[PDB]
DNA sequence: TGCGAAATTCCATGACA
DNA sequence: ATTGTCATGGAATTTCGCA
DNA sequence: TGCGAAATTCCATGACA
DNA sequence: ATTGTCATGGAATTTCGCA
């Protein structure tokens, strides 16, 4: 079997609804399977068309062989089916209700919360740094960060402090204050 | 004055006036029998005013000035006085063209790594498409990999919006651009400092200096053109297609697409290259580092037979940028402070400000 | 189709496919083991669609197209099919640039006599002076002797007004101009016929063709500039001064002023040449006829190493004159009817009209 | 003595008042002495300033060493004096009430009358042809026309028919009809 | 160890400003 | 304080396929 | 039948469009 | 049915002034 390469598989999924930030409510998460490289797109809905609009930007840079998703409404529509067929992208679905990728999805949910607290509205602007972080974070499995695996080079923004990622006491209580 | 001319009339020898000729008085003036005819020798005290009147008729150069003077006068070393005047006529110095070419172009080293250097620039205005009139073109120095963003204006704010989206992928060491309003504003400067991005600038009015991106604009426009043949010019929806098309196109001289220089593997696009199928990613990245170092690099071309290179302390003149109708195309002379390289200098513009300037926007002031 | 590929699979030899390689079936397609890797050999019935899809990605030339195809396929004489396609892509043919230079310029004989040929042209608009915005420049071919008339517009009527004043001195055989509205109008045509003046026209959009006058415009503007330094641009009152100044200025290469070529004697202007003082007028005119015949004439320069000359029946394309934004810079191919000279042709513009056209506004359609 | 050249002397004088033609009433006549070449300028008055305006056009083409005129008001003013001094032109006056040149002045007066008759208003437009005629008319003294003497060449408009110049019976009576 | 043709490389030309 | 670039398609040169 | 300097000629460069 | 041109000022070359 041929070894795994970048662009072999993109894993997509939505996160949200979030607090409104500059008119946006969700995040479309795209993680490359081989490299663990993450792309994020703000959307107003988890709809086929918010997906197609966003993937259109990404698929202007790189086209995956396969997209993998849950059986979310957005991804099982025949519009989205058409959209992929048009690009020779093959669709792949995890069965309803059922590695490297799943950790990344967890990291994103957690790293977001760590910063939305105190400013649940400013997340739009933070999406760029959130990504650089995610993509310049060392993998303990592979010796390399996804940036290095993607481009074959060190980055000019190394995140030398693999960070707390953890909610402190000031936050735990002001995140339990926001919820009330 | 009469000083030198007197001894001459008697027939005793003066340096400069050949002794084999015959000098006499007639009608009140000193004359001489020269092969071409009889000419008035004016007193040295008169010679400047003469050269001046002759040159001033049509503000003529050396020979065309000389030929007027030689109609009535002869004196020793006429052109020396003619040239002294030319080098002092403010009006000729700032209006005449140069007749000396720039020295041969430098070919800067290719950035070593992706994201070492971005070249950026705006294209437009273009026919309005969905209310958009410009395109922001970002070109990675090393790979040629290019991003396009439709804008409403070539504004700082539209630049920042687009680059925040782009830098979400990586942050570059340097961004190079021209001295456009959008890039020189302090708002942009702060956006750069905020990210440890160094802003690099092309000397003024010298687009060769952003050659990388200017050149890529050509392809962008050329392919947009082809694609819009016999259709109305709706280019907004085509930017994404053109981006992809170009990033995945072979440079015949490199034998690589910019995409391959960026990632070391083609993505799921037509005619994707399959040669590294069997190597592990790491074997791939290792072969990519080797491909990147051994790319073709042009060499500086031969100087043209009449070029000039800048010398510290030389008198030179900067080209007037947007010269009004019937106004001089050159600024007053200024002095070369420092030679940054054979094609770039710092001049004291005798106001005087320090200016860094391309030699393509310079002529060497004539007649010392 | 499967025709040729079948015998190949068995191992019996077909022309074009080298016998030393091994051709097999796998995954449903005919493949081959080539040094660079394993490539699909498509059936001839498929090859066109392939070349097409590859070329269409970014509308690329020969090599950059070939390199995409060579990623998946191999077949005999690939470039031959690639080139067949390129020569048929309307969109590349009308949008791409040429990479072949025009043949070397002709240097037409100098008119033999004053008034044999006038070159005329307009300069402007200029900053309004006394309500005037243009200058009509008339340049006698043989002498360079030049007349200037301030106008409000580059109109037929202002042209006729000025030339009636000028022709009061003499009537020229020929008047040459560009295809400007003012000169091509039938009102002007009739004004010319009325006087036995032949109207000669520059091929379209080729000002080199009025080189004589274009070149004189340069001096006119250059001297106006010098004269208006640090003053407001009141050029109306200076036309007469510039006319005189220029007509009485030496051409260093000829060693004569246009005035002298016109009259054989300087008039009462500064630095008037006195060498023919003692000859009778007739002796003067006789020496002037001799001066006129022995003037310097440049010779056609060496061809550049990659130029083209036009051949009858060649497929060529005229340059689009004022091409809109993101539209082709070239017209569809057309055919060379007649070679008027190595730098001028008559083409059937496949509408089809006869057009006389400069090769500078032509490229030779690529790929036969 | 040095032989006579063109530009050695210009002979000027006014003709008129004429019938109004496009706002003009006079002709300033300039005849080069050596060549017999004639230049004509329409003016609204025989004034120093109509003279200076006109000679300015001519002296843009060629400057004479000497101007010769009668003691007309226009030519004896100190303005006109100044004007010439400025150009190194020397002024020369025939004494009050007192060759090649005088014949030309006669020709002009006569050739004008020959054509103003029937159309005393259209003379402005005719000034160009009047000149070509005058300047392409053979001198019986010299073998040459003033065009030939001026430029050293044949002209593209030879006036091969040295013409009547004379008033016929239809004209004599319609010129005596105009006068009444 | 050499031939004809095909594949590749060279590179001048022009267009981005 | 900075610096020209590269698709293009005929031609020139090298390589291939075969003895 | 030759030297140093001056005069002349050459000519690439750029700007008119 | 038409077609490049020429001022310019350093350099290259020729000529001059003198033996
Ligand atoms: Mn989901
Ligand atoms: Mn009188
Ligand atoms: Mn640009
Ligand atoms: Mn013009
Ligand atoms: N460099
Ligand atoms: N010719
Ligand atoms: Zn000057
Ligand atoms: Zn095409």
């Amino acid at each position: 079997d041929r070894p795994q390469k970048p662009f072999d598989k993109f894993f997509i999924d939505y996160i949200g609804p979030l607090p409104p930030s500059q008119g946006y409510l969700y995040v479309l998460v795209v993680v490359d399977g081989m490299t663990g490289f993450t792309w994020l797109y703000p959307t107003k809905a988890p709809s086929t068309s918010a997906t197609v609009k966003s993937l259109n930007v990404l698929t202007s840079i790189a086209i995956p062989k396969v997209i993998h998703s849950d059986q979310g409404a957005a991804f099982t529509s025949s519009t989205f089916a058409e959209w992929a067929k048009e690009r020779g992208i093959h669709l792949e679905f995890s069965t309803p209700y059922h590695g490297k990728v799943e950790r990344k999805n967890s990291d994103i949910k957690r790293l977001l919360t760590k910063l939305l607290v105190g400013r649940p509205t400013k997340w739009y602007d933070l999406l760029p740094v959130v990504q650089l972080a995610l993509n310049n974070t060392y993998s303990p499995v592979l010796k390399y960060t996804p940036h290095q695996l993607l481009f074959g080079i060190d980055s000019n923004t190394p995140f030398a402090n693999q960070d707390t990622l953890d909610l402190t006491r000031e936050e735990e209580l002001s995140l339990l204050q926001e919820i009330r | 004055l009469d000083a030198e001319l007197d001894q001459l009339l008697q027939g005793h020898y003066i340096k400069g006036y050949p002794k084999q000729y015959t000098y006499f008085l007639e009608d009140g003036k000193v004359k001489v029998s020269r092969p071409e005819g009889v000419k008035i020798i004016p007193p040295q005290s008169d010679r400047q005013k003469i050269v001046l009147q002759a040159h001033n008729l049509a503000h003529t150069g050396r020979e065309a000035t000389l030929l007027k003077i030689a109609n009535l006068y002869w004196w020793p070393n006429m052109r020396k006085d003619v040239v002294k005047q030319l080098g002092r006529c403010q009006q000729c110095l700032i209006t005449n063209a140069s007749n000396k070419a720039s020295g041969p172009i430098l070919r800067p080293d290719r950035p070593q790594k992706p994201f070492d250097k971005f070249f950026i620039d705006y294209i437009g205005p273009l026919p309005p498409s969905q209310g958009y009139l410009y395109v922001l073109v970002v070109v990675d120095g090393m790979t040629g990999f290019t991003w396009l963003y439709p804008t409403k204006a070539p504004s700082t704010s539209a630049t920042v919006k687009s680059l925040n989206v782009l830098t979400s992928i990586a942050i570059p060491k340097v961004i190079h651009s021209d001295q456009g309003a959008a890039f020189t504003s302090s708002t942009f400067a702060e956006w750069a400092k905020e990210r440890g991005i160094h802003l690099e600038f092309s000397t003024p009015y010298h687009p060769q200096s952003q050659g990388k991106v200017e050149r890529k604009n050509s392809d962008i426009k050329r392919l947009l053109t082809k694609l819009l043949v016999g259709r109305p010019t709706k280019w907004y929806d085509l930017l994404p297609v053109v981006q992809l098309a170009l990033n995945n196109t072979y440079s015949p001289v490199l034998k690589y697409t910019p995409h391959q220089l960026l990632f070391g593997i083609d993505s799921n696009t037509p005619f994707a290259n399959q040669d590294t199928l069997d190597l592990t990613r790491e074997e791939e990245l290792s072969l990519l580092q080797e491909i990147r170092t051994s790319l073709y690099h042009p060499s500086t071309p031969p100087a043209s037979s009449r070029s000039w290179s800048p010398v510290v302390g030389q008198l030179v003149q900067e080209r007037v940028a947007r010269p009004a109708s019937l106004r001089p195309r050159w600024h007053k002379p200024s002095t070369v402070l420092k030679v940054l390289n054979p094609r770039t200098v710092v001049i004291l513009d005798h106001l005087g400000n320090n200016r860094t300037v391309s030699i393509d926007n310079l002529k060497p002031t004539s007649h010392q």
